[PDB]
């Protein structure tokens, strides 16, 4: 009896923390071979919803990016564009064509192609000496001769065709550019399509914050399985003293 | 605790009570209901002081971003959202303007 | 948020503590004088029939 | 969780190595397709064999027009013109001998380290000089290699990490298994002395 007395409260208080564990999750425990099982599979269930949690924050990177083009000032390269337009006397071409509608500007951005976000400049000689100076500028620069205040549609050799355009940019050389679907120029409405990214991208926030909280939680689980075999074993799962006292 | 004498219970309740009076110092309805707890003859006071206070946090537990209704399970849930803020604090430094 | 929350999560944790233990250790020393009394009681009423 | 990590760099990379699917370096067989239907070849086929120091040079020079389809003729595609529709947004033609390509007319003018070409009436283009060029392929097996090097420390260092955890969790088993059997006895005295008394 003074043996099992002195054991008693031991015992007690480890079950207590026992049943207040396993009743926090799913599944019983039963022996020090099933609580280590249990811990497996944790491990597993960690490593599964960090994979989702990782995708979605790539989706969700993705998505600020492709807002974050479209942002400012007439959205475009604006690292270093705006910079460059103001270096020398023109006007980003972008800017220029700022308040076109919508049904010109898919005809307009399949005809510029990839010069939409050049520089006009009238006269073109005076840049060449400032050129050598450029190392700090997107891989492709264009530039363009004209009014800024009141350009004229670029010589082209353009040819309209359905749904696309044709162009000969040089002897010898041909572009075909079909129609795109919202595209850079006419930025009134571009804004309309940011305004849909938003909405799409509060979603993918949601649901990556639902997912990091299920990851924390798993966590905290397995640290508190760790705390409890730190401090538990040594009378984990043994028999019941009150019975043998009361025998 | 079935396993101990008197006069440890009796030492844990006097310093649980120490605290208390600081703790409760500013309500009224708790402050009351402990004050009527302490007579040793009516023993089911100190129930209902206890049922005053899981009612008084329950009214408080903001279940905008919290569902648990029980506050001691409640704390789990704070636990979680302290780790997570802290994972979201991190960084981001994408930082280049006009 | 998180000084929110921090200072919730202090509140709480500390309030449940002391108003568990304040009561359940009177809870249980109650139940210990119920124990010895029907103690006392069985030994008396043994040695008085005796 | 460290050779989770390893593992999911190694899925990147091996991804990576993947996108190069043909020959070395991914090929779009779209525009192998157009180049059927016209007389003519692909730009990058015909300079796929360019040094490696002048290849910067060139896809510099080219810039977007680096994919595009040599056709000496420019008669075939207005005809079929208004019939392309799965062809790239952005398609690009040059008329020249596929056989031996005469230099493209540009009026190229050389910077330090980038391109300056005057491509029309009032339009200057002005490019830097790139790494990976699309010219000079060679197939380009050196940077193959490069990530196949990076690959095969990541795959080291994943099978190191597994074995560590193999070994921690044989550990473990042991010491569950002492806890099972030795527990209620350990770090107790010698009962012999008390034999003895």
């Amino acid at each position: 009896i003074q043996s099992l007395t002195a054991r008693a409260p031991v015992w007690l208080a480890a079950q207590d923390t026992l049943n207040q564990l396993c009743e926090q999750s799913g599944e019983t425990l039963a022996s020090s071979n099933d609580v280590t099982e249990y811990m497996q599979q944790l491990l597993e269930r960690e490593r599964e919803a960090t994979v989702e949690r990782d995708e979605v924050a790539a989706q969700k990177r993705e998505l600020e990016k492709q807002i974050e083009r479209l942002s400012q000032p007439s959205g475009a390269e604006d690292s270093r564009m705006i910079a460059l337009a103001e270096r020398f006397g023109g006007v980003l071409l972008s800017e220029i064509y700022d308040d076109i509608t919508i049904d010109d500007a898919p005809y307009f951005s399949a005809l510029y192609g990839p010069a939409r976000h050049g520089i006009v400049v009238p006269d073109l000689s005076l840049v060449r000496p400032h050129l050598e100076t450029l190392e700090d500028c997107p891989e492709d620069l264009y530039l363009i001769e004209g009014d800024p205040q009141s350009f004229d549609d670029s010589v082209f050799n353009a040819e309209e065709q359905t749904n696309a355009v044709l162009v000969k940019s040089s002897d010898r050389q041909w572009r075909y550019s079909r129609y795109p679907e919202l595209p850079l120029f006419g930025r009134a409405a571009r804004e309309n399509r940011l305004e849909a990214l938003n909405l799409e991208r509060d979603a993918l926030a949601e649901r990556y914050a639902t997912l990091s909280f299920d990851v924390q939680k798993i966590q905290r689980a397995h640290q508190a399985f760790s705390q409890f075999v730190g401090k538990h074993l040594s009378v984990a799962f043994d028999t019941d003293p009150e019975a043998e006292i009361r025998e | 605790l079935a396993y101990m004498e008197g006069g440890a219970l009796r030492s844990m309740s006097d310093k649980a009570l120490g605290a208390l009076r600081l703790a409760v110092a500013d309500n009224e309805h708790l402050r009351d209901a402990l004050r009527l707890s302490e007579d040793p003859k009516r023993p089911e006071r100190k129930v209902q002081f206890f049922i005053a206070v899981y009612q008084h946090l329950r009214e408080r537990i903001r279940q905008d971003i919290i569902r648990t209704d029980d506050p001691v399970d409640a704390i789990e849930q704070m636990e979680i959202e302290l780790a997570r803020l802290t994972e979201e604090l991190t960084a981001r430094e994408q930082k280049l303007a006009i | 948020a998180i000084r929110v929350t921090q200072s919730d999560r202090d509140l709480f944790k500390h309030l449940i503590t002391e108003a568990t233990s304040y009561v359940s250790a009177d809870y249980m020393r109650h139940a210990n004088e119920r124990r010895t009394h029907l103690d006392e009681a069985l030994a008396l009423r043994g040695e008085l029939f005796g």
